[PDB]
RNA sequence: CUUAAUUGCGAUAACGAACGAGACCUUAACCUACUAAAUAGUGGUGCUAGCAUUUGCUGGUUAUCCACUUCUUAGAGGGACU
RNA sequence: UGACGGAGCCAGCGAGUCUAACCUUGGCCGAGAGGUCUUGGUAAUCUUGUGAAACUCCGUCGUGCUGGGGAUAGAGCAUUGUAAUUAUUGCUCUUCAACGAGGAAUUCCUAGUAAGCGCAAGUCAUCAGCUUGCGUUGAUUACGUCCCUGCCCUUUGUACACA
């Protein structure tokens, strides 16, 4: 509200990017939040 | 005011009737003043460089009735010094008990320090007819 | 200092690896819903008023 | 009137005896006054049950109590609270409670643990350290 | 006003000012209200002492920190290196001399400001040790209402070594112009100054 | 000698000379004065002990209360 | 989910349990209510010196009748069981 | 908020002589160390009211290696032991220093408890700078958590089982 006030064209976007990724399994676990699975759950596809 | 034995206060008593003694012309010391630091810990010598014995009119006297019965080492006890013992605790430390064993032998001329069964002293009948009327005199002329 | 009359105004938790950090709401009651997502430094016990200098600033996670 | 009731000033270091009798309102710690009590200065502790809620409080009581023993704390409390409990302990069996629980606008206003009995005790010193709760200190190889 | 006459040595100085009034006999604990703001219910003044013993259970209850006496909380918080630790009825009578310097030299009869001991040494936003990594990490958190107990009375009492002992000068001349100086703007002082790490990265860096 | 001496005859009464603008007589304040010593200060400061400007109402040793009084 | 806890609730091919721990037990303790009083502590006072008469106080009396069980000490029990 | 000197003055734990000599107030002596007749006790009897220190109050000391300190060696007097030198300990004087808050190294502990100081007992003829307890005075701030260190549980992986 006081950032884009300045912006005539009052604020003009809600700007929004997009951007698909690629990692790899040998670097996923060292991020990414899984890290292992148990035998008899690795079942579901949806993440919720 | 009805002066029991037990009104007399400690310091400002002290400060204005042992001061009286000084000049009753009490020398009665046994020739060893201002020669003994009063404490085996104590590494000065004492204070006035003449006297300081007339504490014990009114500091020892005044304790013995408090009581009942005392002797002298427990008289002793009140001078309680700490000598540096090198690097070692500062343990119990006592004076040298030749003086008051000597003032024992000192003021008892007076009639204030009287022979006693049930251990060594008691106060006399000049403590009820002159000590507490040093309680009715020290305390009615600081009123 | 624009002084935001402060408050508990209710017992959000802990935060802190060391145990140092522990979680309230802060804003004055009246002109609510601007404040800092923030906690207060040590001993608070329930639901009273409180001094200070920002109204909002913000910061999230706090080691 | 002297019927002797054996309230007592009891704390970590006195076991004491108040025989609250009734009289002018002397009092003696076996002959001793009041400016005579031996911290100088933590006396005034004392004020609670006497100049706060009466002037007097002197003809209705006595008091002559002895202490024997323990240290120095209870020369402030388990004094005081051997005298006080000789007021609100003896206007309550004789004289009534209302006169002593609407009239009792200071004995219990400053109640700093005077008449409720201590729970702060000793406990035993441990073993393997310098203090009750103070240990060594290590050292490896 | 008609006061008791006995023959049991009682004297006079005290039955002529807390017989109707709460007060000491030249010391004031008189009719001063928290002239302070909020802090206020945590204040032992409400109800003020008139010389300085209360003990009790204030041990580990967060949620009854604050009706112990801050005059005891006060009294024991100095103390340290072997000898002054412990032997805790030895500031007894320092309140009776500070108490009196503060109160003959510009005498505000002692309770009426030093209640308001809050108003200069109330700090309005501390610092936090928050983790972080790699710098002197004081991003922070907004202030808290018993902080204000705690580093009030300590940053303003254990200055009273780093400039009495190692040589002859001692504890309570400097309680007294550095309380006042703790209670106004100062600008060469212990406080404010110290007062200011702890605030320094509190406006500087949110 | 260079500190803490005598007397300092040549100005020994500031006690009724010099307590205007500073109200400060003890042991912790009077040995950066370029003055005499414990030893003899105050032993040299107690001559007003009937009256005097500074009065103290504390009778303890080792340090008094001593301010511009009356 | 809670806790000092494999402690409890609740979910449940599990049900019901034996342990340890917990529980249990102490203690510096409250009991002037007790079976109970100077090898131990009490208001009194036999003989009562004295300050002081503001009339009962400081008292003592290797025991004088000993006045008396609460302080000293616990026989079982209460009181508290978050 | 210390040191010296005066005034006041506090614990509980005990363990104490047997056909022998342990705890012991005192008397008297000498400055102490201590010594001879005595004071009670095989023990809520006497020690010991463990008035001690640390403590409270009032006079004397000053910026220094000092009225803080007592290392170092020297002489003398006593105590214990058939027996003390390579010194059992104390006592009185000669000797009177270092050391100034202490480096990459690194512990304990959250209420009569953290802390202050000091007495019994244990080894005890004599030898506490030690260790259990006994006590006398008593704050703090975290109010809890996984980076460092340590331990238990679920899941996976394991070519290992004196793992």
């Amino acid at each position: 509200r006081d950032l884009s006030e300045a912006s005539v064209y009052p604020e003009y976007a809600l700007p929004k990017t997009y951007n698909k990724l690629h990692y790899c399994v040998s670097c996923a676990i060292h991020a990414r939040i899984v890290r292992v699975r148990s035998r008899e759950d690795r079942k579901n596809r949806a993440p919720p | 005011p009805g002066v029991s034995v037990r009104d007399v206060a400690a310091q400002d008593f002290i400060n204005a009737y042992a001061s009286f003694l000084q000049r009753q012309g009490k020398l009665e010391v046994p020739g060893y003043v201002d020669i003994v630091k009063t404490s085996s810990g104590n590494e000065m010598p004492p204070q006035d460089a003449e006297g300081w014995f007339y504490k014990r009119a009114a500091s020892v006297a005044r304790h013995i009735y408090m009581r009942k019965q005392v002797g002298v080492g427990k008289l002793n006890k009140l001078y309680g010094g700490a000598k540096s013992r090198g690097v070692r605790p500062y343990k119990h430390i006592d004076a040298s008990g030749s003086i008051n064993r000597k003032v024992l032998q000192a003021l008892e001329k007076i009639g204030i320090v009287e022979i006693s069964p049930k251990g060594g002293r008691r106060i006399s009948e000049n403590g009820q007819r002159d000590l507490d009327r040093i309680a009715a005199q020290t305390l009615e002329e600081d009123e | 200092t624009p002084v935001t009359l402060a408050k508990v105004i209710k017992v959000l938790g802990r935060t802190g690896s060391r145990g140092g950090v522990t979680q309230v709401r802060v804003e004055f009651l009246e002109d609510t819903s601007r404040t800092i997502v923030r906690n207060v430094k040590g001993p608070v016990r329930e639901n009273d008023i409180l001094v200070l200098m920002e109204s909002e600033r913000e910061a999230r996670r706090l080691r | 009137a002297v019927p002797s009731v054996q309230t007592f000033g009891k704390k970590k270091s006195a076991t004491a005896v108040a025989h609250v009798k009734a009289g002018k309102g002397l009092i003696k710690v076996n002959g001793s006054p009041i400016t005579l009590v031996e911290p100088e200065i933590l006396r005034f502790k004392v004020y609670e049950p006497l100049l706060l809620v009466g002037l007097d409080k002197f003809s209705n009581i006595d008091i002559r109590v002895r202490v024997t023993g323990g240290g120095h704390v209870s020369q402030v409390y388990a004094i005081r609270q051997a005298i006080a409990k000789g007021l609100v302990a003896y206007h309550q069996k004789y004289v009534d409670e209302q006169s002593k629980n609407e009239l009792k606008k200071a004995f219990t206003s400053y109640d700093r643990t005077l008449l409720i009995a201590d729970s702060r005790r000793p406990e035993p010193k441990k073993f393997g350290g310098k203090g009750a709760r103070s240990r060594f200190q290590k050292s490896y190889r | 006003f008609t006061p008791v006459v006995l023959a049991t040595p009682i004297p006079e100085e005290v039955q002529q000012a807390q017989t109707e009034i709460k007060l000491f006999n030249k010391w004031s604990f008189e009719e001063v209200e928290v002239k302070d703001a909020s802090l206020v219910d945590y204040v032992q003044v409400r109800q003020p002492i008139f010389v300085a013993h209360t003990a009790g259970r204030y041990a580990n209850k967060r949620f009854r920190k604050a009706q112990c006496p801050i005059i005891e909380r006060l009294t024991n918080s100095l103390m340290m290196n072997g000898r002054n630790n412990g032997k805790k009825l030895k500031a007894v009578r320092i309140i009776k001399h500070t108490l009196d310097i503060i109160n003959v030299l510009t005498d505000q009869n002692p309770i009426q400001v030093v209640v308001d001991a809050i108003t200069n040494t109330g700090p309005r936003e501390d610092t936090t040790r928050v983790g972080g990594g790699g710098a002197a990490r004081r991003q922070a958190v907004d202030v808290s209402p018993l902080r204000r107990v705690n580093q009030a009375i300590a940053l303003l009492t254990i200055g009273a070594r780093e400039a009495a002992f190692r040589n002859i000068k001692t504890i309570a001349e400097t309680l007294a112009e550095e309380l006042i100086n703790a209670a106004k703007g100062s600008s060469t002082s212990y406080a404010i100054k110290k007062k200011d790490e702890l605030e320094r990265v509190a406006k500087s860096n949110r | 000698a260079q500190h803490a001496v005598i007397l300092d005859q040549e100005k020994y009464d500031r006690i009724l000379k010099e307590v205007p603008t500073y109200r400060y007589v003890s042991v912790s304040v009077l040995v950066d004065r370029l003055k005499i010593g414990g030893s003899l200060a105050r032993i040299a400061l107690r001559h007003l002990e009937k009256e005097g400007i500074i009065k103290p109402i504390s009778k303890h040793s080792k340090q008094a209360i001593y301010t511009r009084a009356t």
